[PDB]
């Protein structure tokens, strides 16, 4: 089912020029994605057990894995080269009034760091997102009405908000409480997904107020009057943030109770979990690392202009901020297998930006990469894309992936598209 | 298990391999604990396994290591895809072994029975494998067709039809000869089947005189060992007759025997209708079982296996030997967990030096985190201890991690004796080091200010007409007057520390001009006094 | 002349007592050896239970006394100064435990008037006080909290938030939290049938089946242990049935030995054997 993506990675490469580059990619995003969905039907299909579908499962994981590279690459070179046209032209001046929204746009525009480590994150985002699919709306709860029915059925909590474990008694509804523990987890995976508004919607729905009231606290200050360069409609945000993240962390610290819901604060937070992290994807850890570099840089540059009061720090706060070898690293000890593995070696070395190294190495390990069939395809389509974007690329490694390509493709007997 | 030299020979056994900061030993040739493998057998004499106790616990580690014990060759033959030496030499070692524990059994009956018939002196010296011996006895008795036929027990065919049918052609035909019980048990041996293919000369009354272990090895050293296995000749011998059921050499010859495609389904059956077996020797049993490709074991009964066994050496005293056991499982949640407990509750007795003997750090031979450890003493001594001490063994341990404020107030509570200010100048200059290494230069005012106070106090000292600001005056002043704004208010109470910032603002106070230097206003001390009361008996006159 | 409670420090460091004498001596064990330091007293009414904070946050020890007041002393330099002083309840103190080692420095205290206390300090030490009533129907007697149980960054690792109490009208159990103001505590377990004494949480050495002994007047002593985590099940499993009243019940980190304190003047320790049933191991004294 996945030879023809030999042909059509030619046909779509013909049809574009050097000028449509990132529409190139999109088009390869979206060939992977087509038999991604081929071979996940056939893969759902098979009946539990059968060996026969072993190698289909990893040929899906394969093309998955490349499908996710393709709009990483995307997406931050896209960036590189706009950012690159960009950097002759901008003298921006600071507004002495300026709100927390304003001062994190201009942030976002002049440093190209925060900017690419988001687009990370949006890419991590995304890949949860395709793996939730069509399913929010098929959890069957034991709740139908409302919020711990089970322990209210069972008359015990003297305080109907939230605050009777530090007040007084300790006894509701076990139903009750198993319904809140899955509430916090499946927001704690909507937030993961990248869906805010679709956590808060359900939390809304649930009849979780104060839980959604606390979730959109995560936002910054923005006057529409005081700032004037994102000027919009009314004044959104809170003052309270570092307040917020103290609860939040205090919250985290705490143990012994709800670890879904303290998990759930962690993420909305910024801060890192410990039993969450032992069951998550190499992906998820990277994107999870790369959202509290970001908090701990924004956290820091509003230290530094001055930004937060001196009664706001409550708590300490982890002021080091990693970088991305400390990223690389902390990804390395976390899952060495899929650091190895070559999809995600391919993905971590084009975010990282050292794309002509890695493709130097592939090429002169190559005079074990016979083994993987499509990881030599790969490079040369990098290779190429690079060429077709910038003149960066060696010229000697450029022949040896085409001498590589003809050799594949006189073996594979499709020379017809040479 | 309480020495050093068994946890260092066992700890030099194994690959332990870092992963995910936790320690896990995935391939291991042997290990020399309590009741182990062949190892464990030079670890049990009259000076270290006692002596009363100390035969039974020999027995039952030869036995393991006889019986789920790998047996090598020396020289190599053409056929190497079965195993046909090796399967010989460890029935013979079994045999060897049986016929040793039952000769103690067996020199008491034959001396009763040499007065009664001595046609019984040869069955009796034929069960412990003695074929010699008892040809030797037939032959000088009187009887001749006895010693040759005790010559050919070698378990073919042939004589084993023959056998049989002399049996038949006796138990009829002519009458129903009457012959001796000693020589039909000697001719119904001789058939490969005593207990099973024999209806008249059933040997399955011989229970109430000899033991099972005598059954058992004349059921295993003289029936078909070509036919079938050892393990399946050791379950058709014990699917005949139930043995004993509080007993270790009992079990340990059924878990190996029909319990080599269900191991897991037959080990838990057994401790939980019996506590034979020790809390170690199962948990030695089950990781000899596992790393050397012997029978499936589940990772359940592991885990808890060597959690028992971690538990079971901690209660002791011993500390190395808890890690060792702790980190030999396989949930790295559960071991990490384990490893922190064990390094909390014990730490100072389980290094190189500091009122420690351990095996050339401990810590840190089996590929454990290090860092862990000092922290873990560091934590112990500052509880235990005084904080004066506890302060130099932590930043100094390269793991504080940002903990500089922790260190600060640590040593901060020998700020007593003006004379002996080299431990304060000491842990201030590296208070500096720590904050270097651990990427601090945010907050950095408690180092310093107790840096600047010994300089002030020392050239107050060495100087007393110089009594100008000299740029860092300022600084130390403002340090000061921050350190003591969070006991005047901030809703801080600690008394130690608002003396220790007391005292380091006042060690300048008597050289340059000081305008503060007044200690707990009328606000807080009208109302309670007693603590907070100084710095202010200078007014004598007006002025 | 008679003790309450007594528990040790850290890694079998000092061994702060508790009597009916308004007296809480903090005595040092050093290799066997007990020698007394200090001995804080400033309360009107008779000690009841005392315990230890973790050695991350200094050297602080709280304990609870009969004059409707909880003291937290510290322990530095030899001052063992009173600290913190927290007199929101309303009649005695029964029990008085703190939390875990990572959550930094939160204690519950539980009172005799149907109430109880949460005191969490923050970056300096203003504990706030976030309690209010209706709890049993006779008041608070047993509070500890449970194991410390976990919740992929790289900064302050994330458990289970804080959410722990305990009653005296036959029901004892955990709680649960959220992601709100503080934390909806949601454990209904009830198969006592008099006053519930003590109530320890038993620790998890990694596994997720958390276990919680209890002991109530009439006698029998409960194990109620959970299937799964995140699972509504909490059925308790008799251990032994005496005649006499229990007083406290202590359990082991290595086997987690239950060690029932009651009954006829004698302390006994209980071990799960491999069939399921609770088993005396030994007698005491």
């Amino acid at each position: 089912a996945s030879m023809s993506m030999f042909s059509d990675f030619l046909q779509s490469f013909l049809k574009h020029s050097s000028s449509t580059v990132f529409d190139l990619v999109e088009e390869y995003e979206n060939i992977c994605g087509s038999q991604v969905n081929i071979l996940s039907k056939i893969v759902s299909r098979a009946t539990p057990g059968l060996q026969k579908f072993s190698k289909t499962a990893s040929m899906l994981w394969l093309l998955q894995q490349e499908m996710v590279t393709w709009r990483l690459l995307a997406s931050l070179y896209r960036d590189r080269i706009q950012s690159a046209l960009e950097e002759e032209s901008v003298f921006a001046v600071t507004a002495v009034n300026a709100s927390e929204k304003t001062v994190v746009e201009a942030l976002f525009q002049r440093d190209s760091l925060v900017r690419q480590s988001q687009l990370v994150v949006d890419w991590l985002e995304s890949i949860a997102k395709d793996e939730i699919g069509e399913f929010s709306d098929n959890i069957e709860f034991y709740a139908k009405s409302v919020y711990w029915e089970n322990t209210l059925h069972t008359p015990l909590v003297t305080e109907l908000d939230p605050d009777a474990p530090i007040r007084q008694k300790m006894p509701l509804d076990d139903l009750d409480r198993e319904d809140e523990v899955r509430l916090l987890k499946y927001l704690f995976t909507l937030i993961r997904a990248g869906m805010t508004e679709e956590a808060q919607r359900l939390c809304k729905r649930c009849g979780q107020a104060w839980r959604a009231a606390t979730l959109e606290g995560w936002k910054l200050y923005h006057d529409p009057n005081v700032n004037g360069g994102t000027e919009l409609e009314p004044v959104e945000g809170n003052p309270y943030r570092r307040i917020w993240k103290i609860s939040c962390w205090r919250m985290a610290e705490d143990e012994l109770f709800n670890r879904y819901e303290r998990a759930i604060y962690a993420a909305l937070s910024g801060n890192l979990k410990q039993l969450l992290p032992v069951c998550d994807t190499w992906e998820d850890t990277v994107w999870a690392y790369f959202r509290v570099m970001v908090d701990s840089l924004v956290e820091q540059e509003i230290q530094t202009s001055v930004a937060t009061l001196d009664e706001t720090e409550e708590l300490p706060r982890l002021g080091a901020n990693w970088t991305l070898e400390k990223v690389f690293e902390e990804l390395q000890a976390t899952d060495l297998e899929e650091n190895q593995e070559h999809y995600h070696i391919v993905q971590k070395f084009l975010i990282l930006g050292d794309i002509d190294g890695l493709m130097d190495e592939f090429s002169k390990w190559l005079s074990r990469n016979n083994l993987p069939g499509h990881l030599l395809r790969f490079m040369t389509h990098l290779i190429l894309f690079f060429r077709t974007l910038g003149l960066q690329t060696k010229e000697e490694v450029s022949i040896e992936v085409l001498k590589t390509y003809i050799q594949l493709l006189i073996r594979e007997k499709h020379t017809n598209l040479i | 298990k309480l020495y050093q030299t068994p946890l260092e020979l066992k700890l030099k056994h194994s690959t332990v391999h870092v992963d995910e900061l936790c320690p896990l030993i995935v391939p291991n040739l042997g290990v020399a604990v309590i009741h182990d493998y062949a190892d464990w057998v030079k670890e049990a004499s009259g000076d270290l396994p006692e002596a009363q106790i100390v035969k039974h616990w020999s027995l039952t580690w030869t036995l393991c290591e006889a019986l789920w014990g790998h047996l090598k060759e020396l020289d190599s033959q053409l056929n190497e895809p079965r195993e046909y030496i090796q399967i010989l030499e460890r029935r013979r070692a079994f045999s060897r072994w049986l016929s040793c524990t039952a000769t103690p059994q067996i020199e008491e009956e034959v001396s009763l029975t040499q007065k009664n018939s001595p046609v019984e002196a040869v069955f009796s010296y034929l069960t412990g494998k003695r074929i010699s011996e008892a040809c030797s006895l037939a032959q000088q008795s009187g009887d001749h067709r006895l010693a040759l036929l005790l010559s050919q027990f070698v378990g073919s065919q042939s004589v084993r039809e023959l056998l049989t049918m002399q049996l038949v052609d006796w138990h009829q035909l002519q009458a129903d000869s009457f012959i001796q019980d000693e020589r039909l048990r000697i001719f119904a041996l001789l058939a490969g089947k005593p207990v099973w293919q024999l209806s008249e000369k059933k040997q399955i009354n011989v229970c109430s005189q000899l033991d099972w272990k005598r059954s058992l090895a004349i059921h295993l050293w003289y029936l078909l060992p070509p036919t079938a296995s050892i393990s399946r000749a050791l379950s058709m011998y014990e699917e005949a007759f139930q043995n004993p059921l509080r007993d270790v050499c009992f079990h340990l010859l059924k878990l190996y025997s029909d319990r080599h495609y269900d191991l897991n389904q037959l080990l838990e059956p057994r401790s939980i209708t019996a506590d034979p077996l020790d809390y170690r020797l199962s948990w030695h049993l089950w990781e000899v079982l596992r790393a050397l490709n012997y029978t499936h074991l589940s990772a359940q009964c592991e885990g808890v296996l060597q959690a028992s066994y971690a538990g079971q050496l901690e209660s002791e005293g011993l500390w190395e030997w808890a890690i060792f056991v702790l980190l030999h499982i396989d949930n790295s949640g559960i071991r990490e967990k384990a490893v922190r407990e064990l390094l909390t509750r014990h730490c100072q007795l389980l290094e190189t030096p500091e009122s420690w003997a351990k095996e050339t750090f401990l810590t840190q031979k089996l590929r454990v985190p290090a860092k862990w450890i000092h922290e873990a003493k560091a934590v112990r001594a500052h509880m235990e201890s005084d904080k004066h001490l506890e302060a130099l063994c932590l930043f100094k341990a390269e793991h504080w991690n940002r903990c500089h404020k922790l260190i600060i107030r640590h040593l901060a509570s020998d700020a007593i004796i003006n004379e002996n200010y080299d431990y304060l100048k000491g842990f201030l200059e590296d208070l500096a080091p720590p904050e270097r290494s651990s990427l601090i230069q945010d907050w950095e005012t408690s180092g310093l200010v107790y840096l600047d106070y010994i300089r002030v106090i020392e050239m107050l000292r060495h100087i007393q007409q110089v009594d100008c600001s000299g740029n860092d005056l300022e600084q130390l002043h403002i340090k000061v007057t921050s350190l003591c704004s969070r006991i005047e208010q901030i809703q801080c109470y600690s008394a130690k520390d608002r003396l220790a910032q007391s005292d380091m603002a006042k060690r300048v106070a008597n050289l340059s001009t000081p305008d503060p230097q007044r200690v707990p206003l009328r606000l807080l001390a009208p109302h309670i006094g007693r603590l907070p009361m100084p710095e202010d008996y200078a007014m004598d006159e007006l002025r | 002349d008679m003790i309450h409670d007594a528990q040790m420090d850290y890694y079998g460091t000092r061994l702060a007592t508790c009597s009916s004498d308004r007296s809480v001596k903090i005595f040092d064990v050093r290799n066997g050896g007990q020698i007394l330091i200090a001995d804080l007293r400033g309360h009107e009414g008779p000690v009841w239970q005392v315990a230890w904070a973790h050695p991350m946050y200094g050297n602080i020890l709280a304990s609870c006394s009969y004059d409707r007041k909880v003291i937290i002393w510290r322990e530095e330099n030899g001052t063992w100064e009173k600290s913190h002083e927290h007199a929101g309840h309303d009649s005695s103190v029964n029990s008085v435990c703190w939390a875990p080692h990572d959550y930094g420095l939160i204690l519950a205290c539980g009172s005799s008037d149907g109430a109880i206390s949460l005191l969490t300090y923050t970056g300096e030490g203003q504990w706030e006080v976030k309690k209010i009533n209706n709890a049993h129907t006779i008041g608070c007697n047993a509070v500890s909290w449970a194991p410390a149980v976990v919740p992929p960054s790289g900064q302050k690792p994330n458990y289970i938030k804080r959410f722990a109490s305990g009653g005296c009208d036959n029901l004892i159990k955990l709680w649960k939290e959220e992601e709100d103001g503080q934390w909806k505590e949601e454990q209904k377990l009830e198969a006592h049938s008099d006053w519930v004494r003590d109530v320890a949480w038993a620790p998890s050495i990694g596994l997720p089946t958390s276990t919680i002994a209890s002991c109530s007047q009439d006698g029998r002593v409960f194990i109620w242990t959970c299937d799964d985590a995140s699972s509504n099940t909490w059925s308790p499993k008799l251990l032994h049935k005496f005649n006499d009243v229990v007083w406290h019940v202590s359990w082991s980190i290595t086997a987690n030995i239950l060690a029932v304190s009651g009954g006829d003047n004698k302390v006994t320790l209980w071990k799960e054997s491999v069939d399921g049933q609770w088993v005396c191991i030994s007698d005491v004294n």
